[PDB]
DNA sequence: AAGTACTTGAG
RNA sequence: UCGACCAGGA
DNA sequence: CTCAAGTACTTTTTCCGGTCATT
């Protein structure tokens, strides 16, 4: 079974621009989707906007599964990501 | 290895495979004259054995296929006597990284 | 997209595996029987034959009748039918390939011309590749003119041991227009190799041999490069152009199809009835000339098959040939909605970022916002602007999946969003658009901008952005792009942004500088004999956006 | 649709299985060796009335359990006592299920898991198809004629006497009413 | 406005994926097709009101699956169909690599 | 012939349900689904098991509206009739034609001409009944029948059985 | 065509690049790994000038009255002379420098010292100086110790490749053999002290920001690597025509169609 | 060598017009038509020609023979070059596409 | 126009 | 409502 | 039975109103 345990993962412990934008979007698309929140939308209606405040507070509950050449691949969280971009 | 001056006959040519595991090895002196290697375009390649070549493939996740190959009819694969699969380590210098290497699998 | 709801589960394509059509499965795929070059018009009544152009196959009309199948037009693809043609006839894409295939395998049993036993053989089989392998082994057979019973023994080659029975020569096979003429052998006998030939002799190449040739057991044997069963495609591929009621008007490949059938039909009666034998030949070749001409007409041999016009007719592969063709034309580059295009025009009281829209084109380009109690009231007031004044909106998309169009509903002054529900709105100042100036040679030939709805017909623009389209305003116009989802909204903000697009990496150095007014300008402002006098000063310091506001 | 465990696709291949008995040919999806949630092979899993009785009953019971934790912040008289588990449990609209465990509570040979454990350590010793050795716990045999006549699977899988020996320990295994 | 093969390019360079996407599909051609999970061919003689779905010649009512693909890409399969030629579409994988 | 069989289901969340208590949507609506189903490959899904370790997996989220897939891989009790599978039935329908017989959650009919010749329709009787020499075939009587065949009506399973070979009948 | 060649080549997240057959183009991108982007042209002052100018800028001699770093430079300036374990630390030091020197006049042949390499440490030093008000006058806070096993510690941070094992932590060595030339060149003891100025303060600032600056500058995996090298060559070409021996637009086809008959055919013999 | 000559050629044609290209792309077209083992040209005949997938190949160029022969010799595309999504109207494998967006139950209940 | 990819034909 | 020619724009 | 020459084939930048015939 193709999947690299946490302990043996080697991709950059840092976000991808790629990496961010689609985090970004997809977080957008659902706060505009009638998603449930987990920050304080402090006077906040943009959805990007919204998904930006979840992602600087590190509040998104999504995984980026990065796939290898081979097929095997590294799952690292929002919350894992380095964000210096 | 066999250095001839201008010929073998196509008759005598034909008997290089008769005596496995063994291998014969052609080669015309005016070829010979100068050293290919030495010079300045040509980069270091390097022989790797089957565990150094079993590795590599492990640690990029590569098939055979995957791998740049080196011709076995290439001047430099005739030099080091390269056979079909055996994997050479090109070290090269870059403008940008300083040494750059890579490798490639034989045809 | 397609329409309606469907239970099926929703997949992405992983793989496509090619193959060809084997007769059995034509006839399996196939809803129509297909018999008459007759379209439609039952002898007068404006409703289709059951015999060609919906025999059961596709729609026509916009009827929800299509075979009890329903949905109709937008719904239902086409559906497949099926001709049985009177005789086999060459495929014209594969008639080198037969050749070459009987170049390789003795025209008599079927067996591989060379064996196991020949050592350059051996090396040929060898070979990984399987359209290398094929071309090692033809170079290899071509040459061998006999069906070998016997070859000398891998240990001594004075004791021979025997292979594949039969001697038979084989022929020196030659390409004359759609057919394949032998010659065996003082003087040599010529003569046409049938399709049916061919046929039985490819029907007995065994499995080791065909597949040590190009070919798959299950998705293409070398038997299915030969047509018996043509599949018919349904009017979706082929429209019948109707120009009123009366003026019936059908497609190039609904007359070519029904050219083959006028073919066939002849060349079975010649044969289920007195068959003249030489004139078998005749109606045969032309059965052959159709099925290749409706599939190629571009074809090395002269006949153009003109339609009587002086018009060639446009076969199904000149359908697909790049640019125009379906492949490049229509699915590598398409033409798409939520696009515009006008006049660009040098605005230097823009930012950098931003793009100046005309209201006009503000007011159709629409970004479809789900009703959300973030943005619920807002959208209302749009909603009740209606299509007329610029905040405003063009349609309402219920919950129930049908649209509202504000511009003529007589509901149009009330509706009570509920959420979930989609306002397609008119574009409003800041909405990520994709603006690009055509040819487009670069990353940068497309970016990412900020709307700003200002008055006048054209794309205003700032004037140092101006070099990476490489944009002049001697009535230059460039296309607009209005992204649809808040992700692909965040793609174009995040990534494309023309901020983001500053420093170029084909250079390693930045595409965007000052330049004209400012440039020349700025160079007269610096140099040491300028000086600037205090009323004129402040209004300079006003002037930066981002003053510190000390003097 | 619900997804199998065993994934031999059939590539291009029409040709469908052949017919279904108790030649034991079961399906493709029911064969003796199939494939376990860790992706091990394990041995197919038949039940017998009253084996399959108190599997669906410890379900649904520790489902109830799941529901209460959640929801914080006698044969004649068993029928109506899963009748009331069901409309605790289950979504109503399930009448397969009521059905099902009906027939289940008034066609088992063996109420309690003492009795029923005790009928599968006797059977699963014969090296029978669990089928054969469900059926065996499931239909009441009196001679290895009836029970070889019902389960025609069995015939030469069992001598006379043992297949016997086994069907009249089964019954002094039944339980009352 | 023509979406060219250029515009396409650079949309690939910018890495915008989900955008090109929604450029060549959402914005244009986008159509549903029932495809057969057998042999991989827009067959499946699929009645929605009814729910009924069967690809008749696989015989197969059950393994059908729903695709989104380019109108000119079903027409293109279809026109290649006509050409005796086969392009199985199928959702799973099988080589692997 | 009632299983134990490992199966899976590919449910469509909506980003409207990414919220703290998801898992129980999932389990609750992996049991809509699949709960009381009948498919002809599995036969009858009837139940279930183990609630408390359903496997949800990481779910993926769909490009262009972030609806999430999960393959909620579980365990079930199935129910599959067989040819030649002998099984024992309440009656349920009676007619000239013969009678339906409930066998769990699936009946199976047996046909007037699948019963013994001295076994004949009675008419006149409130319920009409099926009766012999010895027997007597009613509305609430219990059977022992063989599956002669199977065929997938939707969702459900319908047999034909007999009661004309030995061992077999009434009980 | 240059587009149709290239547009499936991309980096994956293994630095590796490759096409849609996951066959390996580049092991690194561009050699290095580095985004384009983030690339300004950098001199290597250990190439050129004279073998004697070289001494005087990097050599620091502990052990001998007038080749030491002054205390004026330093505060450990006065007991620092003699210190022969700190010689051996500064001996390592130069011997590494003249091993640079030599390693880059082997790489660039004609002594072209002027490179596009990332994060542009000139910048860096020059803020450090306006940040902290680096007064040219007082002597720094820093030790042998701190500049030399600083630089030293800071090498081994500037990762692009991950890779646990000794192919890809060999790989990861080679990717920087020439960004740390440069690093070296301009971080030597001497430079540090005697033209920098740098208080140990500022010293740990331009040394995160170097680490910060390189690790931003590495190539980002999905980068469309094929389709951006096509559309840089293709849009200089498609310009250097449209604007009002064989060269130019004809040597470039002859070269992308490998023809073999090219017009001028020439042979340079020294 | 070879690569080393081809580079040195490539690099002089831009040279020629004053016009600078940073070496990568220059490297990566050189390194291109060299992996194969030899000088694969820029064209039909070259690259055109290699191990891709059908539909990818068939995009430019040589179109309806490519198709034609996937055909007969029975070819499977793995549906992973760019070309091929585009045609099939799926999300490219292409940069914000090169991976995969997954949503963790364990970080979700952890969120509230 | 310039490859390719073959036949056609002389020694 | 179909596509061919011609003439144009940057 | 090798190798010169004749044979055929396939490409040719990107987007963006009028007039004709006939569908
Ligand atoms: N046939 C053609 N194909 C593609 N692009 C073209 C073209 N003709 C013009 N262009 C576009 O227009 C740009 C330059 O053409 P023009 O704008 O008409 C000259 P100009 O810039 O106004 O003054 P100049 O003549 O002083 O340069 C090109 O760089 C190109 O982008
Ligand atoms: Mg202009
Ligand atoms: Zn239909
Ligand atoms: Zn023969
Ligand atoms: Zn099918």
């Amino acid at each position: 079974e193709k999947a690299i345990p946490k302990d043996q993962r080697a991709t950059t412990p840092y976000m991808t621009k790629y990496e961010r934008a689609r985090i970004l979007g997809t977080r957008a698309l659902q706060i505009s989707m009638n998603a449930p929140v987990f920050v304080d939308l402090e006077g906040e209606t943009d959805p990007l906007r919204i998904a930006m405040k979840e992602l600087a507070e590190k509040k998104i509950p999504l995984v980026i599964r990065r796939y290898l050449p081979d097929g095997s691949f590294e799952d690292w969280s929002v919350e894992e990501l380095i964000v210096d971009l | 290895i066999f250095v001839y001056q201008n010929n073998i006959t196509p008759s005598a040519m034909k008997l290089v495979p008769s005596i496995p595991p063994a291998t014969i090895e052609t080669f015309n002196e005016a070829a010979l004259v100068v050293n290919i290697t030495h010079h300045e375009l040509v980069p270091k390649h390097i022989r790797l054995s089957s565990d150094e070549k079993r590795e590599l493939l492990k640690r990029y996740r590569l098939k055979e296929s995957q791998l740049p190959r080196i011709q076995r009819a290439d001047p430099v694969a005739l030099y080091l006597g390269l056979k079909r699969g055996e994997v050479v380590k090109i070290i090269r210098k870059s403008e940008t990284s300083g040494r750059y290497a890579s490798y490639r699998i034989c045809m | 997209v397609g329409q309606q709801y469907s239970s099926a589960p929703l997949r992405t394509v992983k793989e496509v595996q090619f193959g060809l059509f084997s007769p059995e499965e034509v006839r399996a795929i196939s809803v129509a029987k297909i018999r008459f070059p007759e379209t439609m018009d039952e002898t007068q009544t404006r409703a289709k034959i059951g015999g060609l152009n919906d025999p059961r196959l596709g729609s026509i009309d916009r009827n929800l009748k299509c075979q009890t199948c329903q949905e109709g037009m937008n719904e239902c693809p086409g559906h497949f039918g099926h001709i049985d043609l009177a005789k086999p006839v060459f495929h014209v894409g594969f008639i080198a390939k037969i050749k070459k295939v009987c170049e390789c395998v003795c025209m008599h049993c079927g067996k591989l011309l060379l064996d196991e036993h020949n050592e350059l053989m051996r090396q040929a089989l060898a070979i990984k590749d399987s359209k290398k392998r094929f071309a090692a082994i033809w170079t290899l057979c071509k040459t061998k003119m006999v069906c070998e019973t016997d070859v000398p023994s891998e240990d001594d080659p004075t004791q021979l041991v025997s292979r594949g029975g039969c001697g038979n020569t084989q022929p020196t096979i030659r390409k004359d227009g759609l057919k394949l003429v032998g010659s065996w052998k003082d003087e040599p006998e010529l003569r046409v190799l049938s399709t049916e030939e061919i046929l039985n002799i490819f029907k007995h190449i065994s499995v080791k041999d065909f597949t040590s040739l190009g070919f798959n057991e299950v998705f293409s044997r070398p038997e299915w490069m030969i047509l018996t069963c043509l599949p018919v495609p349904p009017p979706p591929v082929r429209p019948s152009i109707s120009f009123n009621e009366s003026q019936r008007g059908e497609d190039d490949l609904t007359f070519k199809l029904a050219d083959i059938l006028k073919a066939n039909i002849s060349l079975e009666t010649l044969e289920h009835n007195g068959a003249p034998h030489h004139a078998i030949e005749e109606a045969e070749s032309l059965l052959q000339f159709h099925v290749a001409t409706y599939m190629d007409n571009d074809i090395a041999g002269q006949p153009q098959a003109l339609q009587k016009s002086g018009r060639p007719v446009k076969s199904i592969r000149a359908r697909l040939k790049g640019k125009e063709g379906r492949i490049r034309g229509n699915l590598m580059g398409k033409r798409v909605d939520f696009s515009a295009r006008t006049v660009i025009s040098g605005d230097p009281n823009l930012e950098l970022d931003q793009v100046g829209v005309p209201k006009s084109i503000a007011k159709t380009l629409t970004y479809p916002e789900v009703v959300t109690p973030y943005n619920i009231d807002r959208l209302t007031q749009l909603v009740r602007n209606g299509p007329n004044e610029h905040p405003g909106a063009k349609y309402v998309i219920r919950d129930s999946g049908d649209r509202i169009d504000l511009r003529y509903s007589k509901r149009a002054g009330d509706i009570q969003l509920q959420y979930g529900w989609k306002v397609e709105r008119h574009i409003m100042d800041n909405d990520p658009v994709l603006f690009n100036r055509q040819p487009s040679l670069h990353k940068m030939s497309m970016m990412a901008h900020r709307v700003k709805v200002i008055p006048y017909s054209t794309f205003r623009l700032n004037l140092s952005v101006t070099s990476p389209y490489n944009a002049d305003f001697d009535g230059d116009e460039m296309n607009l792009h209005v992204p649809q989802s808040e992700e692909t909204r965040a793609e174009l903000s995040q990534l494309c942004a023309v901020p983001l697009q500053i420093v170029s990496p084909q250079s390693n150095k930045p595409c965007m500088g000052i330049v004209q007014d400012t440039l020349c300008g700025i160079r007269k402002l610096t140099l040491r004999d300028t000086f600037i006098e205090l009323d004129q000063v402040l209004n300079m310091l006003y002037w930066v956006p981002d003053w510190d506001g000390v003097i | 649709s619900t997804s199998t465990f065993q994934t031999r696709r059939r590539r291009l291949k029409k040709v469908e299985e052949e017919e279904n008995a108790a030649t034991l040919q079961l399906g493709q999806e029911f064969q003796l060796k199939q494939i376990n949630h860790q992706g091990e092979e394990e041995e197919l899993i038949a039940l017998n009335l009253s084996e399959a009785r108190l599997v669906i009953k410890e379900a649904l019971v520790e489902r109830r359990r799941a529901f209460k934790r959640s929801q914080k912040k006698t044969r004649e008289k068993e029928l109506e006592s899963i009748d009331v588990l069901l409309e605790q449990t289950t979504g109503g609209n399930n009448k397969d299920l009521k059905n099902t465990m009906q027939y289940l509570t008034n066609f088992s040979r063996f109420r309690d898991q003492e009795t029923v454990g005790a009928v599968i350590q006797l059977l699963k010793s014969t090296g029978l198809h669990p089928f054969e050795v469900a059926q065996l716990g499931s239909l009441a045999c009196d001679t290895a004629d009836e029970a070889k006549t019902l389960i025609p699977s069995l015939n030469n899988k069992i001598s006379d006497d043992e297949l016997e020996r086994i069907l009249k320990e089964l019954s002094n295994l039944e339980t009352l009413y | 406005l023509r979406f060219g093969e250029m515009e396409r390019d650079c949309m690939i360079a910018h890495g915008a994926a989900s955008f090109l996407k929604e450029r060549l599909m959402e914005a244009s051609d986008a159509f549903r097709v029932h495809i057969c999970g057998i042999c991989g061919l827009m067959t499946v003689i699929a009645k929605l009101n009814h729910n009924q779905f069967e690809c008749k010649g696989c015989d197969n009512k059950i393994d059908i699956y729903q695709i989104h693909i380019p109108y000119a890409a079903k027409l293109l399969f279809q026109e290649l169909m006509a050409m005796n030629i086969t392009p199985r579409l199928y959702t799973d994988r099988s080589r692997d690599f | 012939m009632f299983f134990i069989k490992d199966l899976s289901l590919n449910i469509t969340l909506h980003p409207s349900f990414f919220g703290p208590r998801m898992k129980q949507y999932l389990k609750t609506k992996l049991l809509e689904e699949v709960e009381g189903s009948c498919t002809g490959k599995f036969g009858y899904i009837l139940c279930v098991l183990d609630y408390d370790n359903i496997d949800i997996q990481r779910g993926r989220i769909l490009p262009t509206d972030g609806s999430a897939e999960f393959n909620v891989k579980y365990r079930a009790v199935v129910f599959k009739p067989f040819k030649g599978e002998v099984v024992d039935g309440t009656v349920v329908s009676c007619s000239q034609h013969g009678f339906e017989v409930q066998v769990g959650p699936m009946k199976v009919f047996v046909t007037k001409h699948l019963m013994p010749q001295d076994l004949t329709f009675n008419a006149g009787s409130n319920p009409p009944s099926y009766q012999s020499s010895e027997d007597v075939i009613t509305i609430k009587s219990r059977i022992r029948v063989k599956i002669e065949g199977c065929i997938s009506q939707v969702s459900s399973i319908h047999a034909i059985g007999s009661i004309k070979e030995d061992y077999l009948g009434a009980i | 065509r240059l587009v149709k060649a290239l547009e499936d080549i991309m980096v994956h997240y293994d630095n590796t690049t490759r096409n849609s057959l996951g066959n390996v183009i580049q092991f690194i991108y561009g050699e290095d790994g580095m985004d384009a982007a983030h690339i300004e042209k950098q001199s290597l002052d250990t190439i050129g000038g004279s073998d004697a100018a070289f001494e005087k800028r990097y050599r620091v001699d502990l052990l001998n009255t007038d080749h030491t770093l002054d205390p004026s430079l330093l505060e450990s300036g006065s007991e620092i002379l003699g210190d022969l374990k700190l010689q051996v630390l500064l001996d390592e030091e130069y011997k590494q420098l003249v091993k640079d020197r030599k390693f880059l006049r082997e790489v660039f042949v004609d002594g072209e010292a002027n490179w596009p390499l990332p994060v542009n440490i000139r910048r860096i030093i020059q803020n450090a100086q306006q940040t902290f008000h680096i007064d040219h006058t007082k002597p720094s806070d820093l030790t042998i110790k701190d500049i030399v096993l600083g630089v030293k510690d800071l090498q081994e941070n500037l990762l692009v490749l991950r890779g646990k094992n000794e192919i890809i932590q060999n790989a990861q060595r080679d990717a920087v053999t020439l960004f740390c030339c440069l690093l070296r060149s301009r971080l030597a003891t001497r430079r540090v002290l005697q033209e920098y100025r740098l208080t140990k303060q500022a010293f740990d600032w331009v040394l995160s920001n170097i680490e910060a600056q390189f690790l931003r500058s590495v190539v980002h995996p999905g980068e469309m690597v094929g389709v951006l090298a096509a559309q840089s060559i293709g849009e200089p070409a498609t310009q250097m025509t449209l604007n009002t021996v064989t060269s130019g637009v004809p040597r470039l086809k002859e070269i992308l169609n490998v023809a073999k008959n090219m017009k001028t055919p020439s042979l340079t013999v020294y | 060598a070879g690569r080393a000559a081809l580079y040195k050629e490539v690099y002089n044609v831009i040279a020629s017009d004053g016009s600078y290209v940073n070496y990568r792309h220059m490297a990566l077209l050189v390194d291109v038509m060299t992996t194969q083992g030899g000088l694969t040209s820029v064209t039909r005949h070259g690259f055109n020609r290699s191990n891709t997938g059908a539909l990818m190949r068939c995009s430019f160029e040589e179109t309806v023979e490519i198709l034609f022969e996937a055909g007969a010799s029975a070819e499977l595309d793995d549906c992973r070059g760019v070309s091929e999504n585009v045609i099939l109207g799926q999300m490219a494998p292409i940069g914000t596409g090169a991976f995969d967006v997954m949503i963790d139950e364990e970080s979700l209940v952890k969120y509230m």
